[PDB]
């Protein structure tokens, strides 16, 4: 059916395992996936993987960026970039960091600099929305 | 020889033997670290190769812009690694000399540009430095991707010549197809697939570059440490053999010096 | 499509900024593991 | 015996080494390497050199000799010791602290009681956190502290001939407190 091979440059999750539903939680718009699905290739967001492996398990965790690729025969490659868990995160660092991003966004002048501070502040705000 | 000469030679080779055992144990420790780091990065890369194998898009012909990515070590003393990499690189360069033109290349490490100051000293476009000192990570592979993309160059085909790791003793020098422009991708198989718009697929393509470069760097560093441990094991053995031979000739030279001095003293006291 | 592509930014720079934010999102110990796994500066050589 | 450039295989050094019951060997690279007095051992051995000791120095020197025997194998691996594992790193560090304990100023011989105290501190390993260039300063300050304050403890060591669990507990206490108040 589907093989949800999750990976990240630190470690690998479920590589070669029968999974029933993966909330693939991306930039174009966070969408679930089941076994039979249309094949797709999409990049990720600072966003929120919710995996469900055949038994109603709800394991959610946070992903910086990466890439999802599914084929006809459902081989779900979710190659993330930094995949952290809810047992790994804190709150006040993200709060102070989004305040710093707000201040530097009020201080930005160049378009590349404003784009970097916007992706910084939206990573922080979707991060805190994941936190709370 | 004289006696002090062989004493100097034995001192030198005993030191080279101890330092080569030290390099063998350092290569063993960094090999164990690279091997335990190799387990997640192998699955990551074979997943990327598996999605490009199921989406088995071919290569369009009759165009120019090719790219060879040499990924190997910066500091050698590790066997026949860079020889095989340079051989494969210039073989693909001679194959891409006919009917291809833009064989402008990128390479990492001092040894790849040092084995390329002569044959393709024009065509090496960017070079990297300090690989193989620290273990390879993802953010430095991001630096390689930024110096490939933001330093503006466009390419349609080529290869990422990476040192492939297979075992404690062996290795492999072989390529991976680097599908490069969206037109190579969006030809038929992406038209079968879904959500294959130009920006999403080209951001996917840049991330595929960072993916295969991460896989190549950790594969090359694991092969580096394995072959360096092998080379320092064999060099310690050859140095120990030559220490044994030079100790035998030191002893026979010592005995000859004692017998010569003794015959001179006895000849003097007898001719007195 | 993207706003940062209209700024002229690469997706790998995008990923590295998101990586910096996520390494800041860790508390202490996992922050130490991530910054040890973070990018050491591979230096460049031009022509 | 003066040897001519390490030539222990000459006539007179081989004769007298076969005669004598021990040797104290001084290879000179340790002298110019900066560990004085220049007794650079490994070739140096005493053929009865365990029963000719007080039981304090017997215990401390036995453990100290085994630690230096584990150290001297791995020093060529300690010039590249930064990128190896941690067990070696601990062993080589302990050996460096002991080897810089063994150096001593000229014309100032230490009594048995204070050298038992110093080599005891190095063997129990209250020195593994300190800098290497601060070991000899600790040594001189520890001699001054133990001679000045705790006279009765050196009296215990020189009259009992050994450490018997109360000198051991008191030295645990005083070396922990003086390491707590050194810098």
């Amino acid at each position: 059916q589907m093989s949800f091979t999750f990976a990240s440059p630190t470690q690998v999750f479920f590589n070669g395992a029968n999974v029933r539903q993966v909330d693939v939680p991306t930039q174009t718009g966070a969408f679930g996936i089941l076994a039979a699905h249309v094949p797709t290739l999409q990049v990720l967001r600072p966003g929120l993987v919710v995996v469900h492996a055949e038994d109603g398990t709800t394991s959610k965790y946070f992903v910086s960026s990466g890439s999802v690729t599914v084929n006809a025969d459902s081989s779900v490659q979710l190659l993330a970039e930094e995949a952290v868990t809810l047992d790994m995160l804190d709150l006040g660092a993200a709060k102070a960091n989004l305040e710093k991003a707000q201040s530097e966004l009020l201080g930005a002048a160049d378009e590349a600099t404003r784009a970097e501070i916007q992706i910084r502040i939206e990573a922080n705000e979707a991060l805190v929305k994941a936190l709370e | 020889a004289t006696l002090k000469d062989i004493t100097r030679r034995l001192k030198s080779i005993k030191n080279i033997q101890k330092i080569t055992k030290s390099m063998k144990m350092v290569a063993a420790a960094k090999y164990a670290r690279a091997e335990r780091e190799l387990k997640p990065a192998r699955v990551y890369g074979v997943g990327s190769l598996a999605l490009y194998e199921k989406a088995d898009i071919k290569t369009p012909e009759d165009k120019k812009k090719h790219l060879i990515i040499g990924v190997s070590s910066d500091r050698g003393l590790c066997g026949a690694i860079h020889s095989s990499v340079a051989k494969q690189m210039k073989s693909e360069a001679a194959n891409l000399a006919a009917a291809g033109k833009e064989v402008k290349i990128i390479g990492v490490g001092d040894k790849i540009r040092s084995i390329l100051h002569r044959t393709h000293s024009d065509q090496f476009l960017v070079t990297f430095k300090e690989v193989g000192r620290r273990p390879p990570t993802f953010g430095d592979a991001s630096v390689i991707a930024l110096e490939l993309l933001n330093s503006g160059y466009e390419f349609d085909e080529g290869s990422i010549i990476f040192n492939r790791f297979r075992s404690v003793i062996s290795y492999k020098t072989e390529e991976k197809p680097i599908f490069s422009l969206d037109t190579i991708s969006s030809a038929e198989s992406m038209s079968i697939y879904d959500d294959i718009d130009a920006d999403v697929l080209r951001n996917y393509q840049e991330y595929s570059l960072a993916n295969i470069i991460y896989y190549s760097l950790k594969e090359s560093t694991t092969s580096e440490q394995s072959a360096r441990m092998t080379a320092m094991d064999n060099a310690s053995k050859n140095a120990s053999e030559m220490i044994d031979k030079l100790t035998l000739t030191f002893n026979r030279t010592r005995q000859a010096v004692i017998t010569k001095e003794l015959i001179e003293i006895i000849s003097g006291a007898a001719a007195l | 499509v993207a706003y940062w592509r209209q700024a002229g930014l690469s997706y790998i720079r995008y990923s590295q900024i998101c990586a910096k934010a996520v390494r800041d999102a860790l508390k202490t110990e996992f922050k130490a593991n991530a910054m040890k796994t973070s990018g050491s500066s591979i230096k460049i050589v031009k022509v | 015996i003066e040897t001519q450039a390490g030539d222990v295989s000459a006539y007179i050094p081989t004769n007298v080494i076969s005669i004598t019951d021990g040797q104290i060997f001084l290879e000179t690279e340790l002298f110019y390497k900066g560990i004085r007095p220049a007794i650079n051992v490994g070739l140096s051995v005493s053929r009865v050199g365990s029963a000719a000791q007080t039981r304090a120095m017997k215990q401390v020197a036995g453990t100290m000799k085994l630690e230096l025997a584990q150290y001297r194998e791995v020093a060529a691996f300690a010039q590249f010791g930064s990128d190896l594992d941690a067990a070696t790193q601990q062993l080589l560090s302990r050996g460096v602290r002991l080897t810089e304990l063994l150096k001593q100023g000229q014309y100032s011989p230490m009594a048995i009681e204070e050298q038992v105290a110093v080599i005891y501190a190095g063997v129990r390993g209250y020195l593994d956190k300190l800098e290497p260039s601060k070991i000899t300063k600790f040594e001189n300050a520890f001699l001054s502290h133990v001679i000045s304050q705790h006279q009765t403890l050196l009296g215990k060591i020189r009259t009992d001939g050994k450490i018997s669990e109360e000198a051991d507990a008191k030295l645990k206490e005083i070396v922990t407190n003086f390491l707590a108040g050194f810098e």
